[PDB]
Parts: structure tokens; sequence; C-alpha cells
């Protein structure tokens, strides 16, 4: 069937198991900083993100 | 009445007091002139007021304002035209 | 005096058919010598026991008909309810019934009055209590109109206070309580209506119920 | 063809309209974005609802006890008797003349001891 | 680090458990800065003085009403 | 149905709706102080009342008639009975003072910032 | 027929609030560095982050996206222009728009 | 003079329509049996709505008692300044019929014990004779529902608002009235109707 709302489960999947994505390899950082600053963002947004 | 008396000029009477105390509490509202949204309401009411004159109209006696005319519209427009309250 | 009304109580709860007779010829010969406090308590027991004779309740009659302006609040209530629990073959002279009818509605107006003036919220909250379950016809009802007099209702015009009646009742126990569910609703009114019924056979409730 | 193309229109109006209204209820948009905006007014609601409330508690706690009795009369009847119809506003005028007779009492009292 | 008119105000304040909810009540709150002073023309000029430095100061300082840090809030209520 | 249209038409001018008083109000409105029946023949109106530019004494005593005759009526009424519906435009004015009164407390206990912040927050709520 | 939310609508995203931060407890239980606590007494702004990430599993996992028949009026050249527009913008306020 | 605003318009609008309603029937069919037909059309329901009132003879007979009785509900239901102009405009009817009621003491009372038997007075009113009680209630029920009279008999109406109030619960009751149209009313209601309590059944 290639029924387009199991298809977009299935790519998420593709997209994040692909290990492009995983965090351990990323530094993430505000950037629109002039000096490099670690995410500034709350508790519970680190949680949901 | 006798209002040719009135009518005649007196010295004593031209420079004699007309406005009393107890008329300024009873007439300071007319100050309100000032606000242009006071404008804008009695201009509203003025025009409706007309609008009702035009349509009762056709009973005798009774004329509605015609809109040719140059005085009834200059003289309906230039009301607050100007109006400041500072100057007597 | 005083045995004499406590003889009437041990009589009345006795419930003798011989000791009733004795309290009847009694009372109606010493009718006037008791005052209106004794004349009230007995015609209160006779009622509540169920016992008299025509001739002592209609000479009773006689006698509230005649001391009616001299009663309080406590002794009205008690003649009501002697009244009310009244033998059936007792049909009153078109006096008292008018003496009785209109003490009670004054008395309701008066209670009225004075709950209303204690607390504002008193006529509200009654009606909202009545309206919350009430059908969809019976909220559509008008709103009071202004009974007074004046330039608005002489010379001018005075807007009705009927608004929109598309309200929403939520109601909440108070205790805490559970709240009946629809159904349960609808038995209890169903209950109700065919007790009214067989009490009053010609009734409509059941048509009322079934309008919505 | 002409009615088609009108019924396209309509179709695609009503799906927006539907979705402009009751997209807070499913999770069809990622990250419930319409969900958040009716969580937040309902939040704003309450929050100036009990804003109101407690207003009317730190009033009620400065006001002086001589006169609380009014405020109390004044704070229910703005909150609840100002919307009903049933409500007479002269029982509760009524109130504050009784209080009212009250203080006259005492100032009377005061100027004549 | 407050004083007692902002802790009168702020025990009337009930039912409020979250940050945002308190921030509503900034205004409020801003009411424990008396700063009470007699009027003699010495302190009038200070007044004068005064408050315009204190717009000046919290124009440079641009917080918005989110970020308070001089107003106390719900962590020492 | 012309009949009906006719009967409809007096019924809207009935005086339930539109109250003789503008009625009275129209045809002062429309008519000059001479062709005026009301007015025209009465010198004292024409005169001495509506033709004087300040008339602070009658005014004065018309409106000390007035008060003294509303106070007798009013507490007439208030001790005779008071368990009456009363007119919209009264209850509605009863109604604006008792929150006016509240109003006036809430600002005297609030700051003018905290009102005016609470209240924009209202409207933009209610939008 | 309105874009405000009832009463009854209210109580489902309450819940989906608690259910969002209870996925993130059921996921993550078995991580040390991770205190529960802090979901205690969470703020609007929090909450409504916690709503964000909100899955409910129980949905059926394919497009709902779907065509329904409505059956039309034919053109009746019996009537006229004027009569038969009248009729389908009856219909179409009566049957179809709802 | 709002009102009087309201009802000036609207009169010169029912005007209109109704010389608009003349020349179609003159033009048309002429027939009152064909109009009857079309009075369940979605925007013929709606005209009935917005200019139907029953001391006019637009429609005078066109229209049976269901029919409007539904006009009425919906013009009540979601139409407030027409409810506004329509209200006062009943005032013409000037029905002012005010008709007593237990003229017989013996009634009065009997009715009176059948409530107290199956209901509990104290619930309405606290620290209160039932019988006074009794007496206020009747009352409320003669200023406030006194409109149904006409049709609905005293005690059948005064039995079934009874029968209701204590079907939702046999103890005392908190009631909210709101009109979620209105932007004070909804916010109130919102706050004040919790999903734990409905969930409880409280
Ligand atoms: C239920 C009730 C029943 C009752 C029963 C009983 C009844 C009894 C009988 C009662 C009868 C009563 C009848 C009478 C009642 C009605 C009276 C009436 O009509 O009055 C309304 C009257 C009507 O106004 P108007 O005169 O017709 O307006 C003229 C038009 O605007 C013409 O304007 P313009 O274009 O010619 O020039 C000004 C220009 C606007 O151009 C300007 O910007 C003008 C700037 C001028 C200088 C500003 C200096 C500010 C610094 C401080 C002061 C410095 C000293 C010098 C001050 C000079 C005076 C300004 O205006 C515009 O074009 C604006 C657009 C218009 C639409 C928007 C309307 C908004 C409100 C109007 C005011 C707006 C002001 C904005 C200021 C700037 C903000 C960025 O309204 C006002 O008085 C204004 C609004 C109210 C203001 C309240 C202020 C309270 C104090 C605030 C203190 C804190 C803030 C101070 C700082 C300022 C803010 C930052
Ligand atoms: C007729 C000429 C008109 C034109 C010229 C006008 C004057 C020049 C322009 C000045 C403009 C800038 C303002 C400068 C003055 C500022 C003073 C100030 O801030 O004092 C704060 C002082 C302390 O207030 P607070 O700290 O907020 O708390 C006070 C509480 O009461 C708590 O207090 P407490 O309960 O503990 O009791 C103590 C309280 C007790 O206070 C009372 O209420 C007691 C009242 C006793 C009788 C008052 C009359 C006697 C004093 C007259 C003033 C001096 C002569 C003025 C005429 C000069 C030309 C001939 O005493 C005080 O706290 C200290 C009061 C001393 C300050 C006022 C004295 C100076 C005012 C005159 C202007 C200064 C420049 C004059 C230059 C020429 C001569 C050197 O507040 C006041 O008392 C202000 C009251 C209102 C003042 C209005 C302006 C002065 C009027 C004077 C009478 C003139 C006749 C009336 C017609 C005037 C034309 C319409
Ligand atoms: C109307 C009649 C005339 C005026 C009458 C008098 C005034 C009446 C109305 C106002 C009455 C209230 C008076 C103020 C009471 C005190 C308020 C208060 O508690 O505020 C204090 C405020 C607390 O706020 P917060 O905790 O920061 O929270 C910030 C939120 O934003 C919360 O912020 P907020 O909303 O609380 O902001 C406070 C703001 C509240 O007040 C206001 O916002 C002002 C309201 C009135 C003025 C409105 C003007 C609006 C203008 C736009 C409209 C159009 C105008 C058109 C003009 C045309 C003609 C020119 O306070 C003020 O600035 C009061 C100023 C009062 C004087 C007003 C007149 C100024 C005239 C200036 C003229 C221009 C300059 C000179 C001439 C230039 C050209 C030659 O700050 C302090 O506690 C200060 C502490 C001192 C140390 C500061 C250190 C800063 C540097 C370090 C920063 C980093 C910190 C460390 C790291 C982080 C933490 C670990
Ligand atoms: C630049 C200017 C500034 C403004 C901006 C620009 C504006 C542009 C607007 C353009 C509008 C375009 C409209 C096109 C519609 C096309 C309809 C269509 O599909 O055609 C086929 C349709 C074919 O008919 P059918 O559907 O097969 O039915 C025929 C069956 O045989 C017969 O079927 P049945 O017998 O079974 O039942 C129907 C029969 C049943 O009988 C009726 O119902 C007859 C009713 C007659 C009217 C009764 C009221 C009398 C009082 C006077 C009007 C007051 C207004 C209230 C109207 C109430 C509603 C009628 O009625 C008929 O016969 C229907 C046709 C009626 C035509 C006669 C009336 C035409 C004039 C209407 C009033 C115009 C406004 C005047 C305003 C005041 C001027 C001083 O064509 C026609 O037969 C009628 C075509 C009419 C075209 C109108 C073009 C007007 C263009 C100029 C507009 C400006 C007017 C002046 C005002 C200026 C203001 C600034
Ligand atoms: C626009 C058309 C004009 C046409 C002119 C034609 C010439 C004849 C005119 C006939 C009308 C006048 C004479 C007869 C009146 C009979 C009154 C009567 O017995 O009614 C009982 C009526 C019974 O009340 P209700 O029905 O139970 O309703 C209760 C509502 O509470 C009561 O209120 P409501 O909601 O029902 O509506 C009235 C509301 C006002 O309603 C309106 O807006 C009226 C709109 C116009 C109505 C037009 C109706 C007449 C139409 C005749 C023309 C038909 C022509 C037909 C032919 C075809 C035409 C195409 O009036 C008030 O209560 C206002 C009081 C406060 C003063 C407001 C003005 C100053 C502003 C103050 C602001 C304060 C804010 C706070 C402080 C601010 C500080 C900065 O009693 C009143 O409403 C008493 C009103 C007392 C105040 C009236 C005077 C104040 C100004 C009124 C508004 C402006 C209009 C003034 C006249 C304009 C003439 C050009
Ligand atoms: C035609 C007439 C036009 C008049 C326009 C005049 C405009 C004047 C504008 C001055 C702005 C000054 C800004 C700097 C701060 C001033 C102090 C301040 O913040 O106020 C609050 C201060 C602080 O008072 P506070 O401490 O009670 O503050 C209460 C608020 N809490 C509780 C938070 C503290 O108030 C004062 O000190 C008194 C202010 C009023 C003083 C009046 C003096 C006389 C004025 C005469 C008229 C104006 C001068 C002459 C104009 C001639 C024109 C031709
Ligand atoms: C003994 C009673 C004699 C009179 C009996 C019939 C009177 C009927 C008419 C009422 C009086 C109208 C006077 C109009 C001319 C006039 O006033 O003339 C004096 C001035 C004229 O104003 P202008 O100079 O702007 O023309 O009037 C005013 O300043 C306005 C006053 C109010 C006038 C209208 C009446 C309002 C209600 C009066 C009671 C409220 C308090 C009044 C102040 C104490
Ligand atoms: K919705």
């Amino acid at each position: 069937p290639e029924d387009e709302g199991i298809e977009q489960q299935l790519d998420q999947q593709e997209v994040l198991l692909s290990g492009r994505y995983d965090p351990k390899l990323y530094d993430f950082q505000e950037g629109y900083t002039k000096n490099p600053e670690d995410d500034q963002t709350s508790l519970i947004e680190k949680k949901a993100f | 009445s006798d209002p040719f008396k009135k009518v005649e000029r007196d010295y004593h009477n031209e420079r004699s007091v007309h406005k009393h105390f107890a008329s300024y509490p009873l007439k300071f509202w007319w100050g309100l002139n000032k606000f242009e949204t006071i404008q804008g309401i009695h201009s509203i009411l003025g025009n409706a007021a007309d609008l009702v004159v035009s349509t009762l109209s056709f009973i005798p006696g009774v004329q509605g304002r015609n809109n040719a005319s140059y005085i009834e519209n200059s003289i309906r427009v230039t009301r607050f035209r100007g109006f400041d309250d500072k100057t007597q | 005096m005083s045995a004499l009304l406590k003889e009437i109580l041990a009589l009345t709860v006795k419930s003798e058919a011989a000791l009733w007779k004795g309290a009847e010829q009694k009372v109606l010969s010493g009718l006037n010598n008791l005052a209106k406090t004794e004349l009230v308590q007995i015609t209160h027991h006779f009622g509540v026991n169920k016992q008299g004779s025509e001739a002592l309740w209609s000479q009773l009659d006689k006698a509230a008909v005649g001391a009616f302006p001299e009663l309080s609040v406590d002794e009205t209530l008690q003649l009501i309810d002697g009244f009310g629990e009244c033998p059936d073959s007792y049909t009153l002279s078109h006096d008292l019934n008018q003496r009785l009818l209109v003490s009670w509605e004054q008395l309701g107006k008066l209670n009225f009055q004075k709950l209303k003036e204690t607390n504002p919220y008193f006529a509200s909250d009654i009606v909202n209590q009545l309206d919350a379950a009430a059908a969809e016809f019976i909220k559509v009802r008008p709103a009071a109109e202004s009974e007074a007099g004046g330039f608005l209702n002489s010379l001018g015009v005075s807007s009705s206070f009927n608004t929109t009646k598309n309200d929403i009742y939520v109601v909440q126990s108070a205790s805490g309580k559970k709240l009946n569910n629809k159904e349960q609703r609808e038995a209890y009114v169903l209950e109700k209506a065919q007790k009214y019924l067989k009490e009053d056979p010609q009734s409509k409730i059941l048509d009322i119920i079934a309008q919505k | 063809a002409i009615r088609n193309f009108v019924f396209k229109i309509s179709n695609q109006i009503q799906n927006l309209a539907a979705k402009r209204s009751l997209a807070y209820l499913n999770q069809i948009d990622s990250q419930s974005v319409p969900s958040r905006a009716t969580i937040n007014m309902k939040d704003q609601v309450t929050q100036m609802q009990r804003e109101i409330d407690n207003m009317a508690n730190v009033i009620r706690a400065q006001i002086p006890d001589e006169d609380r009795a009014e405020f109390e009369i004044l704070k229910k009847y703005y909150v609840t008797g100002q919307h009903d119809s049933l409500v007479d506003p002269q029982d509760v005028l009524l109130q504050l003349d009784r209080i009212q007779v009250l203080k006259n009492l005492k100032m009377i009292e005061l100027n004549e001891e | 680090q407050t004083n007692k008119e902002w802790w009168n105000l702020a025990k009337n304040i009930q039912d409020v458990k979250c940050q945002q909810e308190l921030n509503r009540y900034n205004d409020l709150l801003s009411q424990a800065y008396t700063l009470s002073l007699d009027n003699t023309i010495r302190n009038l000029v200070f007044k004068a003085k005064f408050y315009s430095w204190l717009f000046v100061i919290n124009w440079f300082k641009a917080f918005p009403d989110d970020f308070h840090p001089f107003i106390p809030g719900l962590e020492m209520k | 149905m012309f009949l009906g249209i006719f009967k409809d038409v007096i019924k809207l001018l009935n005086k339930k709706v539109v109250p003789v008083y503008f009625w009275f109000f129209l045809y002062c409105f429309l008519s000059t102080m001479d062709t005026n029946i009301f007015v025209s023949s009465c010198s004292f109106l024409k005169v001495e009342v509506f033709g004087k530019d300040e008339n602070t004494t009658l005014v004065l005593l018309f409106y000390v008639f007035y008060s003294l005759f509303n106070f007798y009526l009013s507490r007439i009424k208030n001790k005779n009975n008071y368990l009456v519906r009363k007119h919209l435009y009264t209850t509605e004015l009863l109604i604006e003072l008792i929150l006016f009164k509240y109003k006036l407390i809430i600002l005297k206990f609030s700051s003018i910032k905290y009102i005016l912040n609470f209240n924009v927050r209202k409207f933009i709520l209610f939008n | 027929n309105s874009g405000n939310a009832l009463h009854s609508e209210y109580g489902y995203l309450e819940l989906l609030s608690n259910e969002s931060v209870q996925l993130y407890k059921d996921y993550y239980e078995s991580d040390a560095e991770e205190d529960f606590k802090v979901f205690e007494n969470l703020s609007s702004k929090e909450k409504l982050v916690m709503i964000a990430n909100f899955e409910n599993n129980l949905l059926p996992k394919y497009d709902r996206s779907e065509v329904h028949l409505i059956p039309k009026r034919q053109w009746e050249p019996a009537f006229g222009v004027w009569e038969n527009f009248l009729y389908d913008i009856t219909e179409y306020a009566s049957f179809i728009a709802p | 003079m709002t009102a009087l605003f309201l009802h000036i318009l609207w009169s010169i609008s029912y005007i209109i329509i109704n010389i608009l309603y003349i020349f179609l029937s003159l033009l048309l069919s002429n027939n009152n049996e064909k109009i009857k037909q079309y009075n369940s059309n979605y925007f013929i329901k709606i005209l009935l709505v917005l200019f139907y009132n029953k001391n006019l003879s637009f429609y005078k007979n066109l229209l049976s008692e269901d029919e409007i009785s539904k006009i009425e509900f919906e013009r009540l239901k979601n139409y407030p300044t027409l409810v506004l102009i329509h209200s006062n405009l009943n005032k013409l009817e000037k029905r002012n019929k005010i008709i007593n009621s237990f003229i017989n003491f013996k009634t009065k009372y009997r009715f009176y014990k059948f409530i107290s038997t199956n209901f509990n007075l104290q619930t309405i009113i606290k620290n209160c004779n039932d019988k006074i009680i009794f007496s206020t209630l009747l009352y409320i029920v003669n200023l406030n529902y006194s409109f149904f009279y006409k049709t609905i008999k005293n005690t059948d109406l005064i039995v079934y608002l009874l029968a209701n109030k204590f079907s939702i619960l046999n103890d005392n009751i908190i009631v909210s009235k709101f009109n979620i149209s209105k932007f004070n009313d909804y916010i109130k209601y919102i706050n004040n109707t919790n999903s734990i309590d409905t969930y409880l059944e409280n």
C-alpha cells in the first residue's frame, strides 16, 4: 500500500537510526552568540528535546 | 416682555454683569466642544436629525435641507472649524 | 385549665370512643372559658388524632373566626395544621377558609420579603435550582415585567427585561456526594409523577414529562 | 465543470474551517501547536480570574474592619449580582444603608457624647 | 532580601504556583518600593533626579517583564 | 393584506413602542415657536420661561418644587409597598452606582500601572 | 460551531500533559542520570513544552484521508436559471454544507 | 433611545418586506396553500425568525403551533437584539391576565401534605417552618412560572419542578448559570468546570 502515514513513520526511523544525527557527535551551542556558548535552554526543554 | 427696552442701548447696561455665578456650573458643559469626539457625536446627531426632517418633509410647512445650497453646507460643516477654548 | 388540657392530651392518646365523647362534651361546654391559646392547642390535638364531632368542629370554626385577629404566627400555623388534618365531614363555612387562605399567603409573602432582603441571592438561587433540570420550554418562559408607573409607563417606553435564554447550568453538590445520572433522574421523575397521578387522576404530569 | 469547481472550493474551505476550529483535539500537526495555543488561552483565562480574586484578597486584608462588611457586599455583587437579573440591586442598596445607619449612629455619638 | 510590604502582598496573593502566573502580579508587587520621603525642596530635587536616573538606567538594562531580578517572586514567597 | 399592513403600521406606532413624548418632542422639533400651539399662545412660556437667556430664579424654584414632590412620592411609595419590579433604566443606574463604588475601592488600593496592565490583558483576551 | 473549546475538551488536554510526562518517565525508567522530581509543579510554559512531544500510540497508524460521496441535484430544465439557482442555494445551505 | 432606534429600523424593514411579500403573492400563483409548503425552507425560516411576531399579520395564519414555537425558540436562543426588538413588540399584547390559585383550603393543604411527604423542603430553605417554606415556594413559582398557567395546571407545574430539582440529588446543591456566547460567562464557565469533578460525579 505504501501508506502516507506509515511511510512517514518509517522514514523518520530511517533518518534518526541512520546514525548521522547522533547527539554524541554534536556539541550543541547557541550559534547566534558572538562567543561559543553551550545550549542555554531550560532543563525541561532539554529533556523534551 | 417689552423687547424694545432690551434692544435699547445703555452705557450702564452694556458694561453691567450679564453672566452671574449660578450660570457657570450650569453652562460649563459647553466647553466639551473642544474634544474631537464630542464634535463627532454632535455632527452625527445633527446629520441624523436632518435625515429625519428630510424624510418627514412631505407634510406641508416642513422643508428639509437641500445639498445644492452652499450656505447650509458651509454652516453645517464649519461649525467647529477653528474652535479654541483659550480665546474668549 | 392545665389539668383539663392534660386530661384531653391523655384521652386523645388513649383514642377511646367514650373518652372522645367525654372530651368533646367538656371542650364544647368550656370553649368560652378556655382562652385562645387553649382553644388552638385542643383544635390542633383533635386534628392530629383524627377525631371530633361535626358540631364540635363547627363551633370551633365559629370560635376561630371570632378570635382570629388575636392570633400569632404559631397560633395560625397550629390552626392551619389542625384544620388541615380535620375529619372529612367538616365542610367549613366560607369565612374561615378565606381567613386561612389569606393568612397563609401573607406569611409566605412576608417570609419571601424577609429572606430576600437578608440575602438578595435567595430568589436567584432557588430559580436556578428549579431551572437546572427543567425542560427547554420551561426555560423559554419570558422575564418579569416592570409594574411600576410614572413617566416611563405613561409618556415613555420601558424596555423589557427579556434576553437570550441560551444558558448552561452547572450543578455541583455542596456536600460532595455523587449526583444522579440521566437514567436515575428519569426514574426519579417518573416515580414521582406516578405517585402524583394516583393522588390526582386528572393530573397531566405524564404529558409534561413527555413534552421534554 | 463549474459546479464541481465551486464544490472543490467549498471542500477546501470546510476543511480549513474544521482544522482552524478543532485542530487542538488531535495530533495531526507536529508539536501540537493548536493544542498548546488552546491550553495557553485557558491558562490566561484562569490566571485573570484568579488575579481578580487575589486583588480582592489583598484589599480585603488592608480594608478597615469597620467597612469590611461593605467591601464583601460590593465584591460579591461585582462578581455575581452584576450579571444576574433576579438579583435586585435595591436589596444590596438596602444592606449598604443599614451599614450606613450604624455608622451614622456611631458618628453622632462621638459628636454629642 | 525583601520587606514587610512585599510579604503582605505576597501572602494575600494565594493559589499561585507558576512564576509566569506570579509575573502577572509584577506591577502589584512593585508597590513594595515605597521609597517614602518628604516633599521638601531638597527631597523634591532628589526625587526628580533619582527617578529620571532610574528611568535611564532601566533603559540600559532593557530587561523584559519575564526577567525581573530585583522584584522578589515565587522563590522567596 | 393591505388592511393587515395598515393594522401593523398602527401597532408599530403604538404608544408602548413609540412614546407619546417622542411625538411631542418631534412636533416641537419640526415646528417653530410661532406655529407651535402649545407655546405660541402662551406668552409666559415663550417669554418668561424660554425667552430669558438667564432664568436662574425661576429654574431654581421649579427644581425645588419638583425635588420636594418627588421626595414625598418616593417616601410614600417606599412606606406603602416595596415589592414591585422597577424600570430597567432606574435599575441600571443603581447597578452602575454600585459598580462605580467598587471600582473606586479598587483604584484606591491598587496602582494605576497595575490597573492599566490588567485591563489591557483582559481586552487582548476578549479580542 | 466555534473555535473555542468546551469543558469536556479540556480534561482530555490535561490528561495529555500528564501522559506526556509519564511517557518520559517510563522510557527513561532505567536511567541513573534522571531526576523525576523536576516534573513536579511544572510551569505553564513547561507543561506546554511537554505537551508538544505528547504522542498517542493507540491511534491507527495509517492515513485517515478518504473520499466521501455527496449526491448532487441535477439541473432541472423545467424550472429556469433563477429557480434552479435558488434550489442549489438552499440545498447547499441545508444538506451539502452541514 | 437605542431600543427606539432599533425598533424604528426594524419597523421600516418589516414594512418593506411585507410590501415585497404582497407584490410576490400577486405576481406568483397567489395561493396560500402553495406558500405554506415552503415554511420548512432554510431561508424562509430565517425570514420568519427575523420578522415574525404574534402581534403582526405577517404569516398570521400560514404557520402552525409547532412551527411558531420553534421560530420563537430559535430567536430566543441565538438572536440577542432580535429578542430585544420582539420582546418590546410583545408589550402591545397587554394581556395582563392575573389569576389566583388554591381557592379551597382543603385542596391547598392536601397538596401541601403531598409535597411535604414526597419532598424535603428543608433543602430549599434552611431553618424555617415547612408550611412557611411551602407558602414561599408557591409565591416564587407564581412570580416566575405563571406564564404557563394559560395551558399548564399550577399544581402539575409545581410538582414537575420539584421532581426535577430533587432528581439531581436529595440534598443541597449549587447551580451556576452561564451563557458561553458571552465572554465573561465563558471564562467563568471553563474556570469553574473541572474534569475531575465530572468524572467523580460531583
Ligand atoms: C454608563 C454611563 C452613564 C452615565 C450617566 C451620567 C452622565 C452624566 C453626563 C456626563 C457627560 C460627559 C461628556 C464628556 C465626556 C467625554 C469627554 C471626551 O470626549 O474626552 C475624551 C477625549 C477625546 O480626545 P480628543 O481631544 O477628541 O482627541 C483628539 C484627537 O486625538 C485628535 O488628535 P490629533 O491627530 O489632532 O493629534 C494627536 C494625535 C496623536 O499624536 C500624538 O502622539 C500626540 C502627542 C502629544 C504630546 C504628548 C506628550 C506626552 C508626554 C507627557 C506630557 C508632556 C507635556 C505636554 C502635554 C500636552 C498635551 C498632550 O492623535 C491621533 O491622531 C491619534 C489617533 C486617534 C485614534 C486613537 C485614539 C487614542 C486615544 C487618544 C489619545 C492618544 C494619545 C497618544 C499619545 C502618543 C502615544 C505614542 O480623550 C482624551 O482626553 C484622550 C484619551 C484619554 C487620555 C487619558 C489620560 C489619563 C492620564 C494618563 C497618565 C499616564 C500616561 C501619560 C503619558 C501619555 C502616555 C504615554
Ligand atoms: C501668594 C503668592 C503666589 C505665587 C507664588 C507661589 C510660590 C512660589 C513658587 C514655588 C513653586 C515651587 C514650589 C516651592 C515650594 C515647595 C514646598 C514643599 O514642597 O513643601 C513640602 C511640604 C511637606 O510635604 P510632605 O513632605 O509631602 O508632607 C507634609 C505632611 O503635611 C506632613 O507634615 P506635618 O504633618 O509633619 O506638618 C508640617 C508641615 C506643616 O505644613 C502645613 O500644612 C502647615 C500650614 C501652616 C500655614 C501655611 C501658610 C504659611 C506659609 C506660606 C508659604 C510662604 C510664603 C508664600 C508666599 C510668597 C510670596 C508673598 O510643614 C512641613 O512639613 C514644612 C512646610 C514648609 C514648606 C512650604 C513653605 C513654602 C511654600 C511657599 C513657596 C516657597 C517659595 C517662596 C518664595 C518667596 C518667599 C520666600 O508640603 C507642603 O506643605 C506643601 C503644601 C502645598 C504648598 C503649595 C504652595 C505654597 C503655598 C503657600 C501659600 C500661598 C498663598 C496661597 C495662594 C497661592 C497661589 C494659588
Ligand atoms: C504621568 C505624569 C508624569 C510622571 C509622574 C511620575 C511617574 C508616574 C508613573 C511611574 C511611577 C513608578 C515609579 C517607579 C517606582 C519604582 C519601580 C521599580 O521598582 O522598578 C525598579 C526596577 C525593577 O525592575 P526589574 O527587577 O529590573 O525588572 C524589569 C522588568 O522589566 C520590570 O520593569 P518595570 O516595569 O518595573 O520598570 C520600572 C520602571 C517603571 O516605570 C516605567 O516604566 C516608566 C513609566 C512612566 C514613563 C512612561 C514613558 C513611556 C514612553 C513612551 C510613550 C511615548 C512618549 C512620547 C514623548 C513625547 C515628548 C518627549 O521604573 C522606572 O524607570 C520609573 C521611572 C519614573 C520616572 C518617569 C519619568 C522619566 C522621564 C525621563 C525623560 C527622558 C530622559 C531625560 C531627557 C532626555 C532628552 C534630553 O529596577 C530596579 O529595581 C533598579 C535597581 C537599581 C540597580 C540597577 C542596575 C542596572 C544595571 C545592572 C543590570 C544587571 C543586573 C544584575 C544581573 C542580573 C541579576 C543577578
Ligand atoms: C457602475 C454602477 C455602480 C454599481 C456597481 C456595479 C454593479 C453591477 C451589478 C451587476 C449585477 C449582474 C446581475 C446578473 C444576474 C444574471 C441572472 C441570470 O442568470 O440571468 C438569467 C435570467 C433568466 O431568467 P430565469 O431565471 O430563466 O427566469 C425567467 C422565467 O421566465 C420566469 O421565472 P418565474 O416566473 O417562474 O419566476 C421568476 C419571476 C418571478 O417574478 C419576480 O419575482 C419579479 C420580481 C420583480 C421585482 C419586484 C420588486 C419591484 C421593486 C423595484 C426593485 C427594488 C429592489 C428589491 C428587489 C427585490 C427582489 C426582486 O421573476 C423573473 O422574471 C426574474 C427576472 C426579473 C427581471 C425583472 C427585474 C429586474 C430589475 C430588478 C431590480 C434591480 C435593482 C433596482 C434598484 C433601484 C433602481 C432605481 O435572466 C433574467 O430573466 C433576469 C436577468 C436580469 C439581469 C439584471 C442585470 C442588471 C445590471 C445592472 C445593475 C444595476 C441596476 C441599477 C442599480 C444601480 C445601483 C448603483
Ligand atoms: C440617531 C437618530 C436621531 C434622530 C433624531 C430625530 C429627532 C427626534 C429624536 C427622538 C428622541 C429624543 C426625544 C424622545 C426621547 C424619549 C426618551 C424616553 O422616554 O425613553 C425612555 C428610555 C427608557 O430606557 P430603556 O428603554 O429601559 O433602556 C435602558 C437603557 O439604560 C437606556 O439607554 P439605551 O441603551 O436604551 O439608549 C439610550 C442611551 C443612549 O443611546 C443612544 O446612543 C441613542 C442612539 C439614538 C437613538 C435614536 C432614537 C430616535 C430615532 C428617531 C428618528 C426616527 C426616524 C424615522 C424615519 C426614517 C429615517 C430614515 O441613552 C443614555 O442612557 C445615555 C446617558 C448618558 C449620556 C450619553 C451622552 C454623553 C456621553 C457621556 C459619556 C460618559 C462616559 C464616562 C465618562 C467619560 C469621561 C471622559 O430612557 C432612557 O433611555 C433615558 C435616556 C436619558 C439620556 C438621554 C439624553 C442623553 C443623550 C442620548 C444619546 C444621544 C441621543 C440624543 C438625541 C438625539 C436627537 C437627534
Ligand atoms: C500648561 C501647563 C503644562 C504643565 C506640564 C508640566 C510637565 C512637567 C513634567 C516634569 C517631568 C519630570 C520627570 C522627572 C521625575 C519627576 C519626579 C517623579 O518621578 O515624580 C514622582 C515623584 C515621587 O513621588 P512619590 O514618591 O509619592 O511616588 C509615588 C509612587 N511610589 C509609591 C512608587 C513611590 O513625585 C513627586 O515628588 C511629586 C511630583 C509632583 C510635583 C509637582 C510640582 C509642581 C509642578 C508645577 C507645574 C509644572 C512645572 C511648571 C511648568 C510650566 C510650563 C510653562
Ligand atoms: C414655578 C414653576 C415655573 C415653571 C414651570 C414650567 C417649567 C417647564 C420647563 C423647565 C424649565 C426650563 C428652563 C429653560 C430656560 C433656561 O433655563 O434658561 C436659562 C439658561 C439658558 O441657557 P442658554 O443661555 O445656553 O440658552 O438655561 C441653562 O443655562 C440651562 C438650565 C437648565 C434648563 C433646562 C431644564 C433642566 C431641568 C431643570 C432642573 C435641574 C436643575 C436646574 C438648575 C438648578
Ligand atoms: K471548538
